């Protein structure tokens, strides 16, 4: 079910059982609103090693009526508690990734659910509860597992077996495997917590406490006022156009956006087309192409209400020329510096260029 | 991370990335409650002084990148991906696969995809030839010698002419596409 076509609705999800619940939506009457927030809760349960109610998004929509895209952001913040030298140690060195990955200083306050809330009340139009209640029973009931999860159990199992997790996931100590049942009696009564009282419960209510807890007892400096401190935002994209489309894309604090449009605009000139798709030629373009835009992304980009991100610069059909001068099939480019993107724009940087270790 | 979309009858289109960091996040299962908590602060920098530095009621940096193409102001096809900084990879080489090589949609999604952030970090889908990474590498680049999947992009294509949506899952992980009539 790879492929699919339809009049009325469509849905492509990571996980069978969540285009379902999403196509159901539809099928019923909901809109893509009612669909997607029903989709997250599906793959909170189903696929939730990837995503859920304790992590945070961008959720992008072009809004049928107004002809107006938006995107909801619930991207995590920092705790109040959070230091800028917080993954460092004694000796002022890098702590190692799979130790600063597990502790909770790494725990963002989620965003996920008021995402989903905002996102309800502006187009919504089926109650939230028929949107949460086949997760609900997904959760409750359980589900065969497929393949990805049961990888996924099987290479995060030491992560896991220090965790509350080790009794739903690694039973007797071992990972359930391909087809086993998951059931998940605990994050359902989590699901009829947040269907009885939303998200009250979560930012302002027992749940959000529970996290709190949890983040101390792991080491990190989360409160329940960073909990109900929280809010989403809503952003505009970032325009660009390609091959005579209009892309809309996310913009800081995603990096995404910005470098996708800039990788895009560096190769434009190029015709890659003339080379076959798995060509030397392409490869190599692509990959010097990458290597410019990444660096760029390594010294410029973050939270835009913290510091000063150069979108102008670094799409500038100026700077992008000068970049291209590095692009070449005459040889491979050594010089992978970030380039100079304040340049072409008002302003100067906020910060300074740290190098970071490949440990991630 | 995980990357849906939605199509519906009224025009709405939704393209929604959206993630706990690493797989389980930290790891962490807030006892009696049943959901993983996020790792999402690794997403900064570890040393301060730069643009993605922690602070306190800061957004780490992401690489994800919900995207809706559009023709003549409407819109007609959704991309996304999970995969962390390789993200950026995955949504660009779909959209030149999909545009400048004018590839089938599911073509353009299952076609070999490369990563490399710096000249010490590359990726490549299997599919590159032998012959093609041996004078790459030769060239000064450092492919190796296993490949891995890079990324999983679900897309929905909005065909007007024919009056038709058209979803595409990546086979990297389990996903689908399912469509609805009336
Ligand atoms: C799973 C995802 O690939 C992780 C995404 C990463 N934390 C990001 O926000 O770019
Ligand atoms: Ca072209
Ligand atoms: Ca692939």
């Amino acid at each position: 079910d790879k492929v699919a076509v339809g009049k009325d609705g469509m849905v492509a999800t990571a996980h069978p059982l969540a285009s379902k619940i999403g196509a159901e939506v539809l099928k019923k009457g909901g809109n893509a609103i009612d669909a997607a927030i029903a989709i997250q809760y599906a793959l909170n349960v189903t696929e939730p090693m990837m995503s859920g109610i304790g992590g945070g998004g961008f959720m992008m929509v072009y809004d049928g009526e107004t002809r107006e895209t938006s995107i909801i952001n619930s991207r995590e913040r920092a705790p109040e508690g959070a230091k800028p030298d917080m993954f460092l140690d004694e000796d002022g060195k890098v702590i190692p990734f799979s130790e600063r990955s597990r502790h909770g200083n790494a725990v963002g306050v989620p965003g996920t659910l008021k995402g989903l809330e905002a996102a309800h009340k502006k187009w919504g139009t089926k109650k939230l509860e028929d949107l949460i209640s086949p997760s609900i029973k997904l959760t409750e009931e359980g589900f065969p597992i497929d393949s990805v999860l049961a990888d996924a159990i099987k290479d995060h199992q030491d992560k896991l077996s220090k965790t509350a997790a080790k009794d739903i996931f690694l039973p007797d100590g071992e990972p359930l495997k391909e087809g086993d049942i998951l059931v998940q009696k605990d994050l359902a009564k989590t699901f009829k917590l947040i269907r009885k009282e939303g998200s009250k419960a979560f930012y302002d209510g027992e749940i959000g406490r529970a996290i709190a807890d949890v983040v101390q007892d792991f080491g990190g400096s989360m409160t329940p006022d960073d909990l109900s401190r929280y809010e989403v935002t809503t952003d505009k994209p970032i325009w660009g156009e390609y091959h005579g489309y209009d892309i809309a894309s996310m913009p800081p604090p995603s990096s995404g956006g910005v470098f996708m449009l800039q990788v895009l605009k560096l190769i434009d000139d190029f015709h890659l087309s003339q080379y076959d798709p798995k060509s030397f030629e392409k490869y190599h373009l692509l990959a010097e192409t990458m290597h410019l835009s990444y660096a760029d992304r390594a010294a410029y980009a973050g939270d835009p209400e913290f510091v000063d991100v150069p979108l102008r610069g670094l799409l500038d059909p100026d700077y992008i020329k000068e970049r291209q001068k590095l692009i070449s099939l005459d040889s491979m480019n050594r010089d992978v510096k970030e380039g100079d993107p304040w340049k072409y724009e008002e302003g100067e940087p906020n910060y300074e260029i740290v190098p970071q270790p490949e440990d991630k | 991370t995980t990357h849906f979309t939605v199509t519906d009858q009224w025009g709405n289109v939704v393209s929604y990335t959206t993630t706990i960091e690493q797989l389980f996040g930290t790891g962490i299962l807030v006892p009696g409650y049943g959901l993983f908590l996020n790792n999402e602060l690794t997403d900064f920098d570890a040393i301060p002084g730069g643009a993605n530095e922690v602070q306190p009621n800061k957004r780490p940096l992401s690489s994800m990148t919900p995207t809706i193409v559009f023709k003549d102001e409407k819109p007609v096809l959704t991309v996304g991906s999970p995969g962390g900084t390789t993200i950026i990879a995955s949504v660009f080489q779909t959209i030149l696969n999909y545009f400048e090589y004018g590839m089938s949609l599911q073509d353009a999604i299952e076609e070999p995809r490369i990563y490399t952030n710096s000249l010490t970090s590359y990726r490549y889908e299997s599919g590159m030839p032998e012959d093609v990474r041996r004078k790459l590498n030769d060239f000064g680049h450092k492919f190796g010698s296993n490949p891995v999947d890079i990324g999983n992009v679900q897309s929905i294509f909005i065909d007007r002419e024919n009056k038709t949506f058209m979803g595409v899952a990546d086979s990297s992980r389990n996903g689908t596409a399912v469509g609805v009539n009336n």
